[PDB]
């Protein structure tokens, strides 16, 4: 038998802090860097896919994963949470799509997910999520690009960096970027900021990238990233 | 749901939460009102003047139904809560009843509410306290008194709130059958009762009356300028001239 | 019928860039009419009308509750809405009672608040949607509305020449029927402007 | 389609004495055309002071019988006191309005002595109707029994007669005579003759034996 | 339909709509609702058509050969009576028809009102028909004996027109008969449409 | 069978309703009253079904009470006539729908006089001047044959004695007494009871 | 039921060398009672009685038709006719109707006129006869007056005794039915003479 | 819907009846007259459906004055009342049945005052006062409670205020006049309408 | 049934039969047809028995806790809207029940009529039951609010007898009960078959 715990698990301290959702944030900042990059005529996510051992098959679970034809998602922070506000994502904007047979605009995608993670930071018996999403879309021509953090709450974004380093990856694309960029360019600046912590001989299997044009979202073939990671192309 | 005992006993006997509540209460701004023979008034203290806030949307004084005033201290969010139930009541009784409402009635579903609330699972009592004021059918002006532990009672004149016990003795020693005689003169009493604790002044006292068979009516701090003004004067007349 | 218990018209004309609207005024019970300026076309923002045929009852209820939607949709999204979203919109809101329905059956018409492209649709009282590019009928007599129709519409009409097609089409149609009628009106609505008309009717 | 109900047949009898209470009735249980049982008595003794008639579907009949005798226990395990024959009579009559949507199909006659030791009689309608009797019929020949007891002992209908209270021979006679009569007409009335006598003595059962056509 | 008549000092009024229905579609509004029996006899006409159209026929060949035969004028009563047996003859075999003889009698101005189901009773004003209703308000709010000729025609094709204002089923033209003692005179055939414009401004 | 009337002035709405309580073949009340205050200037004239009209009108009537004493200001007529049909709506298609016919009767102080019309089937449309029940088949039309925008109250109240007498002349059943108010700027009016001396 | 649309009772009985015949005298149109004087009882000759309850049209008329054939019958033969040929004359009048009968139920009460023999039958609505050597019943109550008969019918009574019994059997009965009553009638016939009396009853 | 009473005294028999001829809901006719005049001195007073009441009515009528041509003199009261009853009886299981409630009044110069009783189903049953249509459901019993073998004309005329007046009060039907006629050693004699000035 | 209560200057006068029929058989004639609610309420009864007797017992239940908890009695009113209540939420569910409350109040004489269909209305007189009309004939040729005491014993008996006499569902015993300002008082309970011999000779 079983029931839940109706109270809070995220309270305020006297300082006037939600310490969890700190700690949470904490957790964010502390898993594999993503960074995303919005460039005029289509956005770039990109993410350390580094596994821990040649008997991983990086092929099996992805990081960059899509939400509709439209809509992309990156993360940093933990797996598993991430999965869930992933299916949750999914289900959302198909429920959209039903009632108004219309693809779900990336900004109301972003604010209905951003809801569902603010629900767990008040809801009883339950931890927020330890996880950021960059939500990346095309909707009504322009492109656009999102963050959301645990607190459930949302930022729209040039260009970011998440995960370790963020702040110097933050800084990086404050100066080695900027607009007017095409996705190409996009692409190739995202894999050099990502590059700025890539520990390690950064192949087409370490790291993996997605883009979302006004063609649809999908994610980099590996021979794709190998034609970029060559340092040109 | 959240089915967790708030208020329980301690090994002394006592129900903390309770006088929690009730301390709650004695933060409050002070709340008086007197009862006479065709006229029933109820008066508020410390207003918290700040004179960028509208009076209107603050006032402590409230109508629960035609025949039915009544004025709180404490946590006035709670206050709000209270209020509006009791007004639903007041309907209620109308519909399953032809007949309206009497104040003892009214007053024990406030505090039969409020019991509710301190022996109930996962809530926690109300901070306030009511001065309820009313005028039933047969004439007879009443007034009633709640609790947060769920205790009321009946008095013909009372005070809530900041400075409770101070105002409570003045109107001992003040309530007599010449004082409030007349409308003006309870009326005059109430004023006079809140000037004994009040920070000096008249804009920082809201006072309301009820009479007979009309509405409620609240006063515009002219005529309370006014009142005071003879109190002042029969401060000096009766008090000057003499001392 | 249920439909038929207070009867009414209401039809929708495409046109070059502009688009139209009509709807009888009689508002009456089975037999005996009870107003004469009974609303039957509402507007859900501007350049986009809807008008419901049908039991009065659920031509106002399906409006207000359509507007509710509608008003918290353009509030949670910094926009206007679109007019294949507003039909998909009134389509879910019909078919949530698919067992229960409302008995109206409505017609929107408007133009794309981006664009300007002229949009003309109507809805079982379930909720199926249907686009068209001439007109579209719904009433008590949608076979007169028919008729008409059918031999008046031309492709390209000016502001002008859409007025007096859907004019003598809601009139004459109207005229065969004794549940539709005290009146018509007409919304033309443009780019620029909206122009509303009440016409000269038969009052019988 | 389907029916919850059959008419399983039956007449009851009750008179209320001074110092005694009879409960008779038939012993035939019937359906349709057929016979059941030639054993079945429709008295069912509720208490030293109390007895209780039932016609009707027999289903309900029995239903409404075990439902009685264990409230008569909730009772009794309540209040540490048995149930007073007038106090029966009106938890009968709200058990038989529980229903009042779906009905037993039953017709209860209580018989018994009250607290001064009087005797006293309940008629009862299917959803609780109630009143108190001296005397009542019910059940199938309950038309063939009722007015000769309104002539002989309500005296009805007779001129320059002696109100002479009833005994409990000539009561008992009576019984046995109406039933006999009954006999002759109603078909669903026959077999044998269940008579219940409560007195502050107790209750005593006799029977009187019916035709068998 | 909406058909009325009226008996005030200078004859009888008869006046009617032309609407002719097929459940809620309007199959014509060009309805001669009042047939001329006799030079001297009308009777309107309401209910199934076919029905009042036909036994109206019937009544007036017998009307005919009643005037051939006795070499006089049959009677209002007479003719009423006459219709009003032979649809007795039928009572529940579903004729739906509402009828009002009016003519001038050797008794003077007549008029009856004869039922399908039965009804046959001489009045001075009657209203028959889905609209008698609304006929029927102002009619009575606007009637009197000594009534002029031509406001007694104001009264009768007003009403009618407000008849077919409220009743759906009533409509197209209000047509007006006055019957005299030389004889009946077809007086208007007023369209709706035109009404309304003389009515309201 | 019961009847109900309202004709909206220029500054006023006079309103009127018979007074019988009939149950069977007999007068069961001859001093009935069909109207509900509601505001003080907002009357409610319910009419239909047994309990069905009491239980519902006078549910409508304690709500805008409510409404008045949480929020220390009075529901307009029009407001108050979109509660009722909503509420009336809403119930429509529940276990318990309420077979009432209602018009509604108000002063604004900024929309002025008003009269409102309710469908059992909760159908909200104003009028200049409406009516409820099998009398109405013989007054509308009368209405409609005298009635002006510019109409008078003495002209409005000589217009409700047409449709009155009317009544008393076409209509089967009985119907001897009316009561009759007003509502303008002042609030509710009672006026003297249009009867006819029968017996 | 169409027999209880009216209501009433009838009842016979035999005795030593009399017979006796009894009534209700309400007349009534389901509930509510019209008159109470009806007479439901009628004379076939001199000492010879019929009593018909059921629908009072048929009680009259069949009473009415059967006089008709009575008398035809006694003056084709030159004699008073027999109790047992009475109700086989009753018999084959309503079995004419088998298909569409009357609503009524006959009894027969009288002495034989060449002996003096008692006689009591009762019928059908379709006529089918019961010759009995106590009692006969017919009438909404036939229940309540078998459970008096059953009881207080004795074999050889006198005049005076058979008339109480019947008296009682019959108010006792009645009075337990609500459609019979306002009053009864007898008729004690014996071979000297006839004694009608009616008895003080209940009028509710 | 129709009301018929009658009351009889020692020498003479008062009939009266209401005048409306209604339909749907309107009154058709304020004057319509329910009485038959068959012989000098017998009235039959008949009511009910649509057709059949006038149809059977004159049949009837015309038979009794045939037989007057046929024989010198009028059939009685009695005659009369049984040969109606013999009428509607024959075609009550025919394939055409008159639904006519009726009453027959009468004045004989060896039997006196007579007045009848007619179900529709054709049972005839004399009585010294009776009534038809549901006013009687309200005025019976005031003939219970107030009529003597021994009433005066002017007395009866009375009592038929008191039942009228009290159809006023407690019916839900119209019914604002009444037609009232007398018959005696004299034959028939027209009186004074019981009316009521309600409009 | 057939039960009549009206007020009058000197309170409210009560009346009932006592007959209690199941289809024509008389089942009895011994029923107590005023329920004593308070000892200054009164209750008719007609209708369904086990209805009216259930929820007039259940209304005097509610009533005497109302005393218990406002230290006060109950007011006709509030009695009648009690009772209308609990009724009203089983209206279509087939309750037959129809009944009179009737009391002192601090208003004076009270008298209420309230329906299993949901009717509750105030009034001088009424009069419910298969015997109403019959009551109410002779009961309104007798009313007055000047009656005296026994003068309106005398109507209320008498009307209810000549009930019983024309309605074949009415008889038994005329009970009667007055409601005066201490309280009401159990007047009369004489058999009809004694009324009978007193009234017409
Ligand atoms: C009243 O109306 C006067 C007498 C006119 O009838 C009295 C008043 C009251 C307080 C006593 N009412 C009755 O007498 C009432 C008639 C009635 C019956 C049913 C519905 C509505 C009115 N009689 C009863 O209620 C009666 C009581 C007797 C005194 C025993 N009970 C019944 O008739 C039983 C059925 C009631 C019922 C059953 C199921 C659902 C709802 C109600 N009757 C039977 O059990 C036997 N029987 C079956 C076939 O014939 C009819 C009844
Ligand atoms: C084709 C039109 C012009 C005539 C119309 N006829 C019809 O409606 C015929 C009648 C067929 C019939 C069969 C068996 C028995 C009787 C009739 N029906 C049809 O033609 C076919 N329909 C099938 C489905 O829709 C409805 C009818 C008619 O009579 N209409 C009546 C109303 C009516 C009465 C009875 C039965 C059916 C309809 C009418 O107009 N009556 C007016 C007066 C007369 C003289 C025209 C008035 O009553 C006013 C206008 C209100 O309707």
């Amino acid at each position: 038998a079983e029931r839940g715990y109706s109270f809070s698990l995220t309270t305020f301290s006297p300082s006037g802090k939600l310490v969890q959702i700190e700690y949470a944030l904490a957790a964010v900042a502390g898993g594999a860097p993503s960074v995303g990059i919005k460039a005029a005529n289509g956005v770039v996510l990109a993410t350390e896919k580094k596994q821990k051992s040649i008997l991983y098959d990086e092929r099996s679970v992805h990081k960059v994963e899509p939400i509709t034809k439209h809509i992309g998602l990156v993360y940093s922070g933990m797996g598993p949470d991430y999965r869930v506000l992933v299916h949750r994502a999914r289900k959302l904007a198909q429920q959209y799509y039903l009632v108004y047979q219309e693809p779900i605009p990336t900004a109301q995608l972003v604010q209905r997910v951003a809801s569902v993670m603010q629900e767990y930071t008040q809801s009883g018996g339950v931890r927020p999520f330890g996880v950021s999403l960059l939500i990346c879309g095309w909707n009504e021509g322009r492109p656009y690009l999102f963050q959301s953090d645990p607190s459930g709450a949302y930022f729209a974004w040039k260009a970011t960096a998440m995960g370790k380093n963020y702040v110097n990856g933050k800084t990086f694309l404050e100066k080695r970027y900027n607009e007017d960029l095409e996705l190409e360019d996009a692409i190739h600046t995202a894999i050099l900021t990502l590059k700025e912590s890539f520990e390690g001989q950064m192949t087409e299997d370490n790291i993996e990238v997605g883009i979302c044009n006004e063609a649809g979202f999908r994610r980099l073939t590996p021979t794709e990233v190998k034609d970029y990671l060559a340092a040109i192309a | 749901s959240y089915d967790r005992a708030i208020t329980v006993f301690s090994p002394d006997g006592h129900l903390f939460q309770v006088e929690y509540a009730q301390e709650a209460v004695k933060k409050g701004s002070t709340a008086v009102g007197v009862r006479g023979r065709d006229i029933v008034v109820l008066g508020v203290e410390k207003k918290s003047v700040a004179k960028l806030q509208d009076e209107r949307t603050v006032r402590k004084i409230c109508a629960l139904d035609d025949n039915v005033c009544m004025a709180f201290a404490g946590l006035t969010a709670d206050a709000r809560i209270v209020i509006n139930r009791a007004r639903v009541e007041c309907q209620s009784h109308r519909l399953t009843v032809e007949d309206p409402v009497t104040v003892e009635y009214i007053t024990r579903y406030i505090a039969s509410l409020k019991q509710r609330y301190t022996q109930s699972n996962g809530r926690r009592p109300f901070g306030i306290s009511a001065l309820i004021v009313g005028f039933d059918f047969d004439g007879t002006p009443r007034l009633y008194q709640t609790d947060p532990s769920g205790t009321y009672h009946a008095w013909k004149a009372n005070a809530i709130g900041r400075g409770a016990k101070s105002v409570r003795e003045f109107l001992e020693k003040n309530y007599t059958d010449e004082a409030i005689e007349t409308d003006d003169l309870t009326i005059k009493l109430v004023i006079k009762a809140l000037l004994e604790v009040v920070q000096s002044g008249g804009k920082n006292i809201e006072l309301a009356v009820m009479r007979r068979d009309q509405s409620l009516k609240i006063l515009n701090p002219e005529e309370i300028e006014k009142y005071v003004a003879e109190i002042e004067k029969e401060k000096e007349e009766n008090e000057k001239k003499k001392q | 019928s249920i439909m038929s218990y207070n009867g009414g018209a209401v039809m929708a004309m495409k046109g070059k860039n502009c688009v139209a609207i009509a709807a009888d005024r009689r508002f009456g019970i089975q037999a005996q009419m009870v107003t004469t300026d009974f609303q039957k076309i509402f507007p859900m923002g501007d350049r986009l009308y809807i008008g419901l045929a049908g039991l009065a009852t659920d031509v106002q209820t399906v409006a207000q509750r359509l507007k509710f939607r509608l008003n918290l949709y353009e509030l949670k999204e910094g926009r206007q809405i679109k007019p294949y979203t507003l039909m998909s919109m009134v389509a879910n809101l019909l078919y949530e009672k698919r067992f229960g329905p409302y008995y109206t059956e409505p017609v929107i018409a408007g133009l794309d608040p981006k664009t300007f492209k002229p949009f003309i649709c109507s809805l079982d009282l379930i909720g199926c949607p249907m686009v068209t590019d001439d007109f579209v009928v719904s009433g008590t007599c949608a076979e007169q509305m028919y008729g008409m129709c059918e031999s008046l519409w031309e492709p390209n009409m000016d502001p002008d020449h859409l007025f007096e097609t859907i004019s003598q089409a809601m009139l004459n149609a109207v005229d065969r029927d004794a549940v539709s009628g005290m009146g018509v009106i007409v919304h033309i609505i443009e780019k620029d402007k909206i122009t509303t008309r009440t016409l000269k009717a038969r009052m019988d | 389609r389907f029916s919850p109900y059959v008419f399983n047949g039956g007449t009851i009898l009750a008179i209320a004495g001074e110092d005694f209470a009879i409960v008779a009735s038939d012993t035939r249980l019937s359906e349709g055309f057929s016979i059941h049982t030639r054993d079945s008595p429709k008295c069912y003794k509720l208490t030293d002071k109390t007895v209780i008639g039932c016609s009707g579907f027999h289903g309900d009949c029995l239903t409404l019988t075990k439902i009685i005798e264990a409230r008569l226990k909730m009772y009794k395990h309540s209040n540490n006191k048995a149930m007073t024959t007038g106090a029966i009579a009106a938890m009968l009559s709200t058990i038989l309005y529980s229903r009042r949507f779906f009905p037993y199909y039953v017709y209860n006659i209580i018989g018994g002595l009250d607290e001064e030791g009087k005797g006293a009689v309940y008629s009862f309608d299917p959803v609780g109707s109630y009143q108190r009797d001296s005397f009542k019929a019910g059940g199938s020949a309950s038309a063939m029994l009722q007015p000769l007891l309104d002539n002989q002992v309500g005296f009805k209908n007779m001129q320059n007669v002696e109100h002479v209270p009833l005994s409990l021979d000539r009561a008992m006679r009576l019984v046995k005579d109406v039933f006999i009569s009954a006999a002759e007409r109603d078909v669903y009335t026959g077999d044998a003759l269940r008579i219940c006598i409560v007195t502050k003595e107790g209750i005593r059962e006799e029977t009187v034996s019916l035709r068998k056509d | 339909t909406t058909t009325l008549a009226f008996k005030f000092r200078h004859g009888v009024i008869v006046a009617a709509d032309s609407r002719a229905t097929a459940g809620a579609y309007i199959a014509s509004q060009t309805v001669k609702k009042v047939i001329e029996i006799n030079p001297y006899l009308l009777g309107t006409m309401a209910g199934g058509a076919a029905d009042c159209s036909f036994w109206e026929r019937l009544l007036a060949r017998q009307c005919r050969i009643y005037e051939l035969r006795n070499k006089e004028r049959i009677s209002v009563a007479a003719a009423s009576k006459l219709l009003a047996n032979m649809v007795y003859q039928y009572k529940g075999m579903g004729l739906s028809m509402g009828t009002m003889i009016c003519g001038w009698d050797k008794r003077g101005p007549g008029l009856y009102y004869v039922d399908s189901e039965g009804n046959r009773i001489s009045g001075a004003t009657f209203s028959v028909g889905s609209g008698s209703v609304y006929a029927y308000g102002v009619m009575d709010r606007g009637y009197s004996y000594d009534l002029e000729v031509e406001q007694a025609y104001d009264l009768a094709r007003r009403a009618i027109y407000q008849a077919t204002y409220r009743d759906a089923y009533s409509g197209g033209a209000v047509n007006l008969y006055h019957v005299r003692e030389d004889g009946w005179i077809r007086v208007s055939s007023d369209n709706v449409a035109d009404l309304h414009e003389k009515y309201s401004g | 069978m019961e009847y109900l009337i309202g004709i909206q002035g220029p500054d006023y709405v006079l309103v009127a309703s018979d007074r019988v309580a009939a149950s069977n073949i007999v007068q069961m009340k001859d001093d009935h009253d069909k109207m509900f205050k509601m505001s003080e200037k907002i009357l409610l004239l319910c009419v239909g079904e047994a309990g069905d009209t009491v239980q519902f009108a006078e549910y409508i009537q304690k709500n805008v009470q409510l409404y008045k004493m949480r929020n220390g200001y009075e529901l307009s007529p029009t407001a108050a006539a979109n509660f009722t049909r909503r509420n009336l709506a809403d119930c429509l298609r529940s276990r318990t729908p309420y077979h009432v016919n209602l018009l509604l009767a108000g002063y604004d102080e900024h929309e002025g006089p008003a009269l409102y019309y309710m469908d059992y089937l909760a159908a909200l449309a104003k009028a200049p001047f409406a009516a409820h029940g099998y009398g109405a088949f013989l007054t509308l039309s009368i209405l409609d044959r005298y009635y002006t925008p510019t109409i008078s109250r003495e002209r409005a109240v000589e217009l409700l004695r047409k449709c009155l007498e009317e009544l008393q002349k076409r209509f089967i059943l009985n119907l001897p007494t009316f009561s009759v108010r007003i509502i303008d700027k002042n609030g509710i009016h009672d006026l003297d009871n249009i009867s006819f001396p029968k017996q």
